């Protein structure tokens, strides 16, 4: 499951 | 950090650089953190959640450069890695994104304060600066969204706190942002935290003292218009922190 939060994580 | 300035650890002496060891002996930078007592660094759970094995991590204090030994630096193992049990990642937001690392040198000692290694104060309960206040962020994160490498030299920048009311607007983050988070950005959207800055400090001069107000957590892109950095609001987690510390 890809979630956008994987990318928002800094 | 997008924009801002290069800095050195003397200006940010509470900054902890957190690395992960790999099987073959290679070490990669993971996240930032902040020294809140001699034995405790505070960071973000999302940095560690996929690899929660404390033996994998190295923590440096007094370190200004990513891949070199700065004079007076101290190296630590992690004696206890405590992640927030209610951590979760949704569409955009990371909730309860806070972690504690109990640090210990090979000789079994905690941090020794010096010009380049100092603790940072925690805020009191629910006590944050007013929106509009300038605060600083520190990190080894990306200098541009398109970079795949981190800068060798530590950076800092200064951003302004944004109200919950503004941050929850539809073109900002809507209902993804909660009262346990803090938004901060540049009014002209030219400087921000970015990937690689996660876990590190948002520090505000509060009531006559440098205070850990936030922890770098998440954001939509880096330095994008109407998309602030989002920080774990440390002043809403004091019971959790003191319970584990
Ligand atoms: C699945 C997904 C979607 C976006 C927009 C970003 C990432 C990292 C993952």
């Amino acid at each position: 499951t890809c979630r956008q939060s994987m990318c928002t994580a800094r | 950090i997008i924009g801002g300035e290069f800095t050195t650890i003397e200006n940010q002496p509470w900054f902890a650089a957190i690395y992960r060891r790999h099987r073959g002996g290679s070490v990669t930078y993971v996240c930032g953190g902040s020294l809140i007592s001699p034995c405790w660094v505070i960071s973000a759970t999302h940095c560690f959640i996929d690899y929660p094995k404390k033996e994998d991590y190295i923590v440096y204090l007094g370190r200004s450069r990513l891949n070199s030994n700065t004079q007076g630096e101290m190296k630590f193992e992690v004696e206890n890695l405590i992640l927030h049990k209610d951590y979760s990642a949704d569409t955009l937001a990371h909730h309860n994104d806070i972690a504690l690392l109990k640090i210990r040198s090979k000789e079994g000692r905690c941090a020794q304060p010096s010009r380049t290694i100092q603790t940072i104060a925690l805020p009191s309960m629910y006590n944050d600066p007013q929106f509009g206040t300038s605060c600083e962020i520190t990190g080894f994160g990306k200098e541009q969204s398109t970079d795949y490498l981190y800068p060798e030299q530590l950076k800092m920048t200064v951003v302004k706190l944004i109200s919950h009311r503004e941050c929850q607007q539809p073109h900002y983050y809507g209902s993804e942002v909660t009262t346990k988070m803090l938004c901060a950005a540049d009014p002209q959207w030219k400087t921000d935290s970015c990937q690689g800055d996660s876990g590190g400090p948002l520090v505000c001069s509060l009531q006559g003292r440098m205070t850990l107000t936030g922890i770098v957590s998440w954001g939509r892109g880096c330095a994008l218009k109407d998309k602030p950095g989002v920080y774990t609001r440390v002043s809403h987690f004091l019971p959790w922190i003191r319970s584990h510390t």
